[PDB]
């Protein structure tokens, strides 16, 4: 509340006024629930100040600046508004991440995962997706996504995107799910679903599929 | 009840008013999607209300704030959209996919645009606030104005029956009434501050939430009482207020809160008053609201 | 020495120059500028129950209210403040009286 009196002051005479303020306006913006306004200060200033012994409040930059370089402003503005709960702009800043960008990119991609598995809403991203499986074995990362994107259970949608996705990774990722869908779950519908994915493929297995439906009812 | 959607991007939330009038616009990271208003239900229960959305219309920067034109119509099945823009690049545009005005260079704001609001005279204005400390109109031959602010303008609205006056509301809390055609600055008061009515009321909002109501004796606020203020437009007497940060909405006029659903973006009252739009990150949503 | 005039604009307008004027000089204390409210109204120690800058709102909305309509409604409103200024050093001066030294 304090901070947030003196917010006005912090913004004063051009010759004091450096990145660090700005920085400070942001978090006590959001502190105050003020989230549009802490973006807009994030956007316009950069901490590129790594080496600041002075300010407490680097020490979250800067412990990610002794790993890593200039990208870890915008992965470290993605984690603070994920600790904060604002899924819309953590998921623009970890792509402006990237964008800005061996070692730095396992870490911050395997923090992608963690971060937009627990958003979900940003984890429509198809394309990005399928360009998950193509250059290694991280499958994984698409079975586990692809099942949240199922949580949010758009499903004419969640199936013509996966028309786009590469059959080869389709039959995978479906036949994955297809086991998963023996859940004996009350969604009668995804048998369905993956009876259409069949239609497409050699339809052989949803044939069987029915059978094993039948035999647990 | 409510009707809900999901939605793959999300920012603010504007209602058709000025004029196609059942349709909603949603401002979003690729730029803005429209959606219909459709009072038809199938099961022969009227009064739920559900969204078509309709197409998705595209920039490529962000929309922060909308406003629509009246100039909009709709023909046989195409719509004639014209919309006063705010982009992340502190852009002022006015769209019509044929044509795009820019506003920027040295003329257009050097800061975050806070708001932008459009009103009809002979001739249509677009007035905007920043954090550059300028108000700007501009005239749709083209002219322009640059006023200076004590602080930066969070929000701008013109007087509602009356296009010559506006709203400014400094972020230091100053209030200005603005006159264009006359002199400037014509009375001064001490989130957000609006009109009320037939401009009959004015509204004052803190983001510590303290709110004051002026019926514009001498000019101290008339009562005050308890976020950001967003105006029933049919009732003077009904307040909508929010939290962003959980989602709990509070309909003043004692205190009641008629919704909690997640993180509130940012919401705005049906064309008539019956329902609120409430977009959330992943969902936009009509809530009805009796009494 | 201390100078007063009209204002242009920079430093604002004169209701709050002479807000800060008031405010910050070395010869001040809230129970004289109290006293001095209590001549352009009334009240007595319900004023100081009052926070530092509803105090200052008070003062600066008590010389407005006061004040009836341009350039007349800036010499009354310039006069009025400096009369509250006067009554404000006038009861202070009171204080600058010495008593001991340790």
């Amino acid at each position: 509340t304090q901070l947030q009196e003196y917010v006005r002051l912090l913004l004063p005479w051009c010759q004091v006024n450096v990145g660090s303020c700005h920085f400070m306006l942001a978090q006590c913006y959001l502190v105050a629930g003020e989230g549009h306004k802490a973006l807009d200060c994030f956007s316009q200033a950069a901490s590129e100040v790594e080496r600041e012994d002075f300010l407490e409040k680097l020490i979250r930059v800067e412990e990610g600046e002794s790993v890593s370089p200039r990208l870890q402003y915008y992965n470290r503005v993605l984690r603070l508004l994920e600790d904060v709960g604002l899924p819309e702009l953590v998921i623009q800043l970890a792509t402006i991440a990237i964008g800005e960008a061996w070692r730095s990119q396992a870490a911050l991609r395997t923090r992608i995962f963690k971060h937009h598995l627990d958003m979900g809403h940003n984890n429509q991203a198809y394309d990005a997706l399928t360009q998950i499986p193509d250059p290694s074995r991280q499958l994984d990362c698409l079975r586990q996504l692809v099942v949240v994107l199922c949580e949010r259970s758009q499903l004419q949608d969640l199936v013509e995107f996966p028309y786009v996705n590469l059959h080869n990774e389709v039959v995978g990722i479906i036949e994955s799910r297809a086991r998963a869908v023996d859940l004996m779950t009350h969604n009668y519908y995804e048998l369905l679903y993956a009876f259409h994915i069949y239609r497409h493929n050699y339809r052989k297995a949803g044939s069987v599929m029915f059978e094993y439906g039948m035999r647990l009812g | 009840a409510t009707y809900t959607v999901d939605c793959e991007d999300y920012v603010h939330v504007v209602e058709f008013n000025p004029f196609a009038g059942s349709l909603l616009a949603y401002g979003g990271i690729s730029y803005v999607v429209i959606a219909s208003c459709r009072f038809q239900e199938e099961d022969s229960t009227v009064e739920g209300i559900e969204f078509k959305t309709l197409k998705t219309f595209h920039h490529g920067e962000r929309v922060v704030a909308i406003a629509w034109s009246p100039e909009t119509r709709c023909d046989a099945l195409l719509p004639l959209l014209r919309f006063a823009t705010a982009a992340g690049d502190k852009k002022i545009r006015i769209f019509t996919f044929q044509d795009k005005n820019e506003y920027k260079v040295i003329e257009g704001h050097s800061g975050y645009i806070n708001d932008l609001v459009f009103c009809s005279p002979e001739g249509t204005d677009i007035a905007s606030v920043g954090d550059d400390h300028t108000c700007r109109i501009w005239d749709l031959g083209k002219q322009i104005a640059m006023f200076i602010l004590r602080s930066p303008g969070m929000s701008v609205a013109w007087h509602p029956e009356g296009a010559f006056k506006l709203m400014v509301a400094e972020k230091t809390g100053t209030i200005r009434f603005y006159d264009l055609t006359t002199h400037q600055a014509i009375l001064s008061l001490e989130m957000s501050a609006d009109w009320c009515v037939r401009n009959t009321l004015r509204i004052g909002a803190v983001a510590g939430n303290d709110w004051i109501i002026w019926e514009m004796q001498d000019n101290k606020p008339a009562h005050a009482d308890r976020r950001m203020f967003r105006w029933s437009k049919c009732n003077e007497n009904v307040f909508a207020t929010t939290g962003y940060p959980k989602s709990q909405i509070a309909i003043h006029h004692p205190q009641p809160i008629l919704i909690g659903t997640p993180v509130g973006s940012g919401l705005s009252w049906h064309r008539r008053l019956p329902l609120c739009v409430v977009g959330g990150y992943r969902k936009l949503f009509f809530w009805l609201t009796e009494m | 020495l201390p100078e007063d005039d009209l204002a242009i604009s920079d430093e604002q307008e004169p209701q709050e120059a002479y807000l800060e004027c008031l405010f910050a000089p070395g010869r001040f204390t809230i129970a004289a500028v109290q006293k001095a409210i209590q001549i352009l109204r009334k009240g007595s120690g319900r004023v100081l129950d009052l926070s530092w800058e509803e105090l200052r709102k008070d003062v600066t909305l008590t010389v407005e209210n006061e004040i009836q309509n341009q350039e007349e409604f800036r010499q009354i409103n310039i006069e009025n403040w400096c009369k509250f200024y006067t009554c404000c050093l006038q009861y202070q001066e009171t204080l600058s009286r010495p008593l001991a030294l340790l």
